[PDB]
RNA sequence: GACCUGGGCUACACACGUGCUACAAUGGGAAGUACAACGAGUCGCUAGACCGCGAGGUCAUGCAAAUCUCUUAAAGCUUCUCUCAGUUCGGAUUGCAGGCUGCAACUCGCCUGCAUGAAGCCGGAAUCGCUAGUAAUCGCGGAUCAGCACGCCGCGGUGAA
């Protein structure tokens, strides 16, 4: 619902850009709840805030299409 | 067995037939008749053979088959095994936006 | 029939080839075909044969026999004497018409297919194809036809090992996978 | 072959759309159209409409839909508005 | 006591109160055809025309008002089709592709198209409202408010026992 492209904070495009010449640190914190996913994000390995706790959570390819917080979810049930 | 893939009746109207068939609604069968260049023809269908391979040509240009659902079950497929809170839901049912859930369940299960 | 001829011109001088028999006496043939329909109801109610008889008697061209119960069993609630199967045994050009319906127009009557399953060996090659439905044949209607019974094909042929009746049935359709 | 146990059949002729593979039998009969040499002077009210080639599996299998393009969805949905 | 980001207040084996849509032939659909009233409007109401089937977009037009716009109201009236079926009724639910505002719509917006098509054929004991332009039924507007109403506050149409 954004025909005018698609949206990532850029405190998160610069950190994860930063990567690409070598191998990926295991680590990016972030917020991660505003941001859908790019194809230049394949390989990584993303941790997740949920207002509590990151989440540390990799990068396959078929998981590049919504956003970054239907991973950490807040609700916590049982 | 019967025209389409399966799922023909008879001594019926045409066009209320043709939506009958798993994934054609309302709007398929007036465009495909439209490329036919048909009607009613009446309450009672009586379609000649030739209007019938007419129209058996034109439904083999859509992904509506018997196996539409095959596309749907392994969409889904794909979304219960990422990640997947939609997924994880979609193990127990709760939409694109949610509608907190106290009463959304008489729908999907008969809670009661 | 159309299929005898296809044998007997294109079946043996290839099977022949493919692993050198030291007589043509030595192919690996089609015997018969027997048909299995188990009601499995008649214990409950007898009024089921009454029609897969009947349908049977149009899938094939012979009326069926009758199948016993030949013991007793309490969960099943069988009585020896009771009927709960009926069947047909193919053989002559019966075989090979039947068999022609099945490859050519039988068999791709049945939604969402790949094949047959590759996996029936039983280490000496009698091929079986189980069936769900019924509504499968032009022989049978759509509101005549009031049940989804199904029968159990049992294939026999001459073969001793598995491949070469495999490679047989595959010059004589069987859309495997 | 015993008798009066034993229902009806005749060489009937099958055909499609296509194809013309008019050599079988059935025991389904009925209006008289086609008795000729080349075939049994029988009926081919069988209309069958799967020639064992519509489902193209004897046929093979062919490309009748796909069904293949998932990737270029984020490669070519935002994947032409990438490049 | 205080500043900021992220999440809650939207959690679901379940019990209850209030409402809306229904279980169709006085109806479903398609096509023509007329008649109100109360109020809102400058960064807002959009005229007109063009485009896409739609939600809409583009350029442009008046209006700080009995002038211009929201806005030809909907049931109504006239023909045709559908025949008593879970039905062409019902459209919950869900896949896909879009639109709008928004720095940003997974958690947690409104709306559109296609596709799929759930329970549901007048509801026990019990219990509520109502004495007239009332009850019943059908539309219009605006308060808060980028945006989001089956709620609430007003208006009018038809019109009983």
């Amino acid at each position: 619902s954004l025909k005018k492209g698609p949206f990532v904070d850029d405190h998160l495009m610069k950190k994860v850009e930063a990567q690409q010449g070598a191998e990926k640190k295991k680590v990016i914190k972030t917020w991660s709840r505003r941001s859908t996913i790019f194809p230049s994000f394949v390989g990584f390995t993303i941790a997740v805030y949920d207002g509590r706790k990151h989440v540390p959570v990799y990068i396959q390819e078929d998981m590049v299409g919504h956003k970054l917080g239907e991973f950490a979810p807040t609700r916590t049930y049982r | 067995a019967r025209i389409a893939g399966v799922d023909i009746p008879r001594d019926k109207r045409v066009v209320v037939s043709l939506t009958y068939i798993y994934g054609i609604g309302n709007t398929t069968a007036k465009k495909v008749l439209a490329n036919v260049g048909v009607s009613e023809d009446v309450r009672v269908r009586d379609l000649t053979n030739e209007q019938t391979d007419a129209i058996r040509a034109e439904i083999d240009k859509l992904k509506v088959e018997g196996d539409l659902r095959r596309e749907v079950n392994l969409n889904i497929k794909r979304l219960m095994e990422i990640g997947s809170y939609r997924g994880i839901r979609h193990r127990r049912g709760l939409p694109t936006r949610g509608q907190n859930t106290k009463n959304n369940a008489r729908t999907r299960k008969g809670p009661t | 029939n159309r299929l005898k001829e296809k044998y007997i011109k294109e079946v043996t001088p290839s099977l022949v080839e493919k692993f050198n028999y030291s007589s043509v006496m030595q192919t690996p043939k089609v015997d018969k075909i027997v048909i299995n329909m188990g009601v499995g109801d008649a214990v409950s109610n007898a009024k089921n044969l009454d029609k897969a008889v009947e349908e049977l008697a149009l899938i094939t061209g012979q009326k069926p026999l009758i199948t016993k119960a030949k013991k007793s069993i309490a969960g099943f609630r069988l009585r020896e004497g009771m009927p709960i199967g009926a069947k047909v045994t193919l053989r002559g050009e019966r075989m090979y018409e039947f068999l022609d319906k099945l490859v050519t127009v039988s068999l791709p009557r049945v939604r969402d297919f790949h094949g047959v399953s590759k996996k029936a060996f039983d280490g000496r090659g009698n091929y079986t194809l189980g069936i769900k439905e019924q509504l499968i044949f032009p022989e049978v209607d759509y509101d005549l036809v009031d049940k989804v019974r199904g029968m159990d094909i049992v294939i026999v042929t001459t073969a001793n090992t598995d491949e070469e009746s495999r490679e047989l049935l595959a010059q004589l359709g069987m859309p495997f996978q | 072959m015993k008798q009066d146990i034993h229902p009806n059949y005749q060489p009937v002729v099958f055909m499609d759309s296509t194809t013309g593979f008019k050599f079988l039998s059935g025991s389904t009969k009925g209006s008289s159209e086609t008795v000729e040499w080349e075939d049994g002077n029988t009926y081919p009210l069988l209309r069958v409409e799967v020639t064992s080639d519509s489902h193209p599996f004897y046929t093979g299998r062919q490309k009748f839909t796909q069904a293949d393009g998932r990737v270029d969805r984020f490669n070519k949905k935002y994947g032409l508005k990438d490049e």
